[PDB]
């Protein structure tokens, strides 16, 4: 199951 | 009884630093009307001159409340520029003063205070921390917190608003967490308001509040806040749709329980209309927002797929933009890590492969490792249902293979290795 | 809208 990922990642 | 317009900075500082009373408050007025014209206030040239510390006397003067007016505004506008511009009107000594100013009972002072504590905080998070050090919080709140706020007039409101939203504002640091939660029931509050610039400014305040970590999300789920949120996301008429989803999309990159919290809210039913939006970073947003959703559990990915949102899904990654495309990609693939062999099939019933393998002609490293991770999750889901020669056979026929194929006279290790290992694994 | 973009920073008081 992955990561969620923040703002700063898009 | 001058032409305080055509003053020099000369004029003033000789104005400033007379004792004779009248000439202080005209000097005041004059520097006030310079640095309130477009064409280059004289900022540096005021500093140079070491008048702040006597514009921060100034604003000290209950006596004359025209002289506090004027220093207010004429300090504001320095506060307004860069960061040494801002840093001098500290240096001076501003901070407490403006604070000590939030309580006039002259309200056109109490808001240029107000004004100037915004600039201040909106440099960054050292003199936002400074300006909430010094105790500007409960005065600040003291008149936004009311019984008779809506005897405040709109643009105040605003004014109040948005130096709220400073104070909630940067990172590294992070706002302190005791500040956050004497200011959080007041915004809350500010969420049912009606005046767009109101809604927007306490909009993108939570939306801070709620971007670092899932401590930080918590407190603001906590308040109660996100049913109001999703109201607030469903407002197509209104521009409030970014900040709300901002703020949604924030809350989701938290736990498990967080993220239900949004769905209990019932946000999923919304995003027919998020996903369709014409206004393309809603569509973006919207589809990073599904992705750390897809990302969660598996009774959470189900409601995803109850509410309809995969062939809305399927339609963003076929037809969206490039950048939307690329957070398409992103729901998938963690949809495909953490769902069922059920959900998955569903998946690809709607029409996942061939989307999915059309963006493997992308130049992204990043994002050509999670297709084919996603490939390849699709592939367990085929072996456990013994459909991987089936599975094969049609990626061969839709031009699938080809674009596999094209992976290994690729210059990245990794998604040479990813695509011989599928290529092995799968077409031997 | 305009209001859908993060409020400025820093603003001055003219004209």
């Amino acid at each position: 199951r992955n990561q969620k990922r923040k703002h700063d990642e898009i | 009884n001058q032409g305080t317009v055509n003053w020099s900075v000369d004029d003033i500082v000789k104005g400033i630093n007379s004792s004779n009373v009248e000439n202080q408050l005209q000097a005041t007025q004059a520097a006030r009307k310079l640095l309130s014209r477009e064409k280059q206030p004289p900022i540096d040239n005021i500093i140079r001159a070491g008048l702040i510390p006597k514009f921060v006397s100034f604003l000290g003067r209950t006596d004359c409340s025209p002289i506090q007016f004027e220093s207010a505004w004429a300090l504001t506008n320095i506060a307004s520029g860069t960061s040494e511009q801002t840093k001098a009107v500290v240096d001076g000594g501003a901070i407490p003063a403006f604070i000590s100013l939030l309580a006039s009972p002259h309200a056109h002072i109490s808001e240029q205070a107000v004004w100037a504590l915004g600039n201040i905080a909106g440099d960054g998070s050292v003199f936002r921390d400074l300006v909430i050090k010094y105790g500007a919080v409960d005065p600040l709140l003291a008149l936004l917190a009311v019984p008779d706020m809506s005897s405040l007039a709109c643009g105040y409101l605003r004014n109040l608003t948005w130096t709220l939203s400073n104070l909630c504002r940067n990172k590294n640091p992070a706002p302190p967490i005791d500040a956050v939660e004497q200011i959080l029931p007041t915004l809350v509050r500010l969420l049912h308001h009606d005046d767009p610039e109101v809604l927007a400014d306490t909009c993108w305040a939570i939306s801070y509040l709620t971007d670092g970590p899932n401590e930080r999300i918590g407190m603001v789920v906590k308040t109660g806040v996100v049913p109001q949120l999703v109201k607030l996301l469903g407002a197509s008429e209104l521009p409030i749709v970014t900040p709300a989803l901002r703020a949604i999309g924030n809350i989701v990159t938290g736990t498990d329980e967080q993220t239900q919290v949004v769905i209990d809210a019932g946000a999923l039913a919304v995003f027919p209309s998020l996903l369709t939006n014409p206004k393309t970073n809603i569509q973006k947003e919207a589809t990073w927002t599904m992705s750390n959703i897809t990302a969660g559990r598996q009774d959470q990915i189900q409601q995803v797929v109850n509410h309809g949102l995969v062939p809305f899904l399927v339609s963003v990654l076929s037809k969206a933009d490039f950048k939307t495309q690329k957070e398409a990609v992103w729901a998938v693939t963690n949809y495909t890590s953490g769902g069922t062999v059920e959900q998955i099939v569903y998946l690809v019933h709607c029409g996942i492969i061939e989307p999915l393998m059309n963006l493997l002609t992308a130049k992204d490293t990043k994002i050509i490792l999670v297709i084919l991770d996603a490939i390849s999750n699709i592939f367990q889901a085929a072996e456990k249902l013994g459909e991987t020669e089936k599975l094969s056979i049609m990626i061969e026929e839709c031009g699938g293979l080809d674009k596999i194929e094209a992976l290994q006279n690729h210059e990245n290790e990794s998604v040479y290795k990813a695509s011989l290992s599928l290529i092995e694994k799968y077409f031997s | 809208s305009e209001l859908a973009e993060q409020p400025e920073r820093k603003i001055t008081r003219n004209q």
